[PDB]
């Protein structure tokens, strides 16, 4: 399937958001008001992948609209992108799995992961600022890119790219946070400390939130929801848990009428008596 | 003996640096230091304690305890 | 006496290694550091707990408390 | 050698101090004072244990044991 | 003095026999090993830790930290 | 020298006390007694901790380590 996101306004941005969404998820019953869920993306082979054309850099024009990223659907990772002028399909070296058919295959010496691209890029992603501006030189920055091995401007182009388009669908917070950046005074978006926490539990918070039966908080490691609401604002979808395990096998512990992940639990509940500890040295 | 089994109603450190827990409604106490966390944590994560003593009074001491999710 | 029950609304470790914690508004600290990581894993889980102490002025010492689970 | 490798079935503190866990079925008992709460934390969430002893009929000692991510 | 406040971006324990923590952008240690599973916990749990020091200068030791749940 | 860094892949407690994880591929050993706890916890949550040490071979003993929150 290919998809496009539309950053030519806030309105087109989340529309093409949640039109992905709703094609490749399916909303959780106990976290599902209206159409706005978290929802959880439906089986698919690994190997499955959606494509999704970038458009709407400058905006509702037919312009940088060579530049299409490759999303494995069960997972949400970029792959890589196409540039689609060149036909080219510039692949990360942990996704050889994915084919794309049509297309040159350039098969990348440079892997996929954040830790990566952050050190290619000299980016860090807490605190990284993404602009309308910055995601037209990402574009042409991804463009010009060629060869096998990621330059640091391609990587921070795929830094910024991921995180509002693969990121921004699985985090409802930062599909809101970002797209403030797409408003005609074309503020800049800062990518927050809790911004990269929540991309940093993807898993963790996919492997709770299914269990979710109305409890008064969520709390997954670094991560607190409160209510619904803070569910809802934060989270769009999650991965099919049926990374989603760590270790052990039990998703959450209900503690004071709280879900918790039961890991999280788990680590701060392992110490032994305060005082044996640290004389024990 | 089995002195008491179910859920940890309530833990208290006390003063004297035991730890007392009150389970299906009576009250016993440890000295066994370690056993405060794991109290805690069973009481925490609602694990079944049955707390096992030669003498089974409450408020009498205890020093074996089995833990059980369920 | 029962000087405060609630929830813990903040600790602190202390640099004499004592460990405050604030309950209905009051601080009370503790130099028992085998209640350090229990009151932690109470205020983390949202547990009311009991100050007790003979004296239960704001700023007072105690070294016993009751740890209760909604 | 691995003598059972699986969750933790229960745990229990004992009269000596020693822990025991019950895994595979079969209960090991250990003296190291540090895998008390290590073994309640793995118990807690599921974690698989391999326990590793000179023998490994239940009823059995262990100073080793791994913590596996199964 | 508040030297910083905000989560634990990482902690680490030094050969030197110091855990550092870094918080708001800055780095602290502390040689308090009460503190070790306390601000761990802090970190993996989110809390809002408050280093307080009359130090307040970077990489300097500090003793007295506040735990907030946010 | 950061010999890996990486999730705790397994974590194992030792016949002579020492603690070891498996981090990238390679298995390191601590004798530092505060680490236990908190290596279990990164494991438990999946930190990427950064083992160092003056030699990286799988085997070798590290007393510095790095927990992130990645
Ligand atoms: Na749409
Ligand atoms: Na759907
Ligand atoms: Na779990
Ligand atoms: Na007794
Ligand atoms: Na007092």
């Amino acid at each position: 399937r290919e998809f496009t996101i539309d950053f030519s306004t806030q309105q087109s941005y989340v529309s093409s958001l949640n039109s992905i969404r709703t094609e490749i998820s399916t909303p959780l019953e106990h976290i599902s008001q209206g159409t706005t869920s978290v929802s959880v993306i439906n089986h698919t082979p690994p190997g499955s992948y959606f494509a999704v054309d970038i458009r709407g850099l400058d905006v509702y024009q037919a312009r940088f609209d060579h530049l299409r990223l490759i999303i494995e659907q069960n997972n949400l990772y970029v792959a890589g992108f196409v540039n689609t002028a060149t036909n080219t399909f510039y692949r990360f070296s942990d996704f050889t799995h994915i084919s794309v058919p049509g297309v040159t295959t350039v098969s990348m010496t440079t892997d996929s992961s954040y830790t990566t691209l952050q050190r290619v890029a000299a980016l860090e992603r807490s605190g990284m600022q993404i602009s309308r501006h910055s995601l037209v030189s990402s574009y042409l920055a991804l463009m010009e890119f060629s060869g096998n091995t990621m330059t640091r401007d391609a990587s921070r182009a795929v830094l910024r790219f991921v995180t509002v388009t693969a990121e921004a669908l699985r985090f409802r917070q930062i599909q809101r946070e970002f797209r403030q950046a797409l408003s005609e005074t074309a503020p800049v978006y800062t990518m927050t400390p809790g911004d990269v926490d929540l991309t940093l539990n993807w898993g963790r918070i996919s492997n709770v939130l299914p269990e979710y039966r109305g409890e008064d908080g969520v709390r997954v490691g670094r991560i607190s929801f409160n209510n619904i609401s803070a569910i809802l604002g934060t989270v769009a979808v999650i991965l099919n848990c049926h990374e989603c395990q760590i270790t052990g096998d039990r998703p959450v512990i209900k503690i004071n009428n709280t879900l918790w992940e039961s890991n999280t639990a788990a680590a701060f509940l392992n110490r032994k008596s305060q005082f044996l500890y640290t004389t024990g040295k | 003996a089995d002195c008491a089994k179910g859920k940890i109603e309530f833990s208290k450190y006390n003063e004297d640096d035991t730890f007392t827990v009150k389970v299906d409604g009576k009250e016993y106490w440890t000295s066994r230091w370690n056993l405060q966390p794991l109290l805690q944590s069973a009481q925490l994560t609602g694990m079944t304690v049955t707390i096992k003593s030669s003498t089974c009074e409450s408020g009498s001491g205890f020093a074996e305890v089995q833990f059980n999710n369920d």
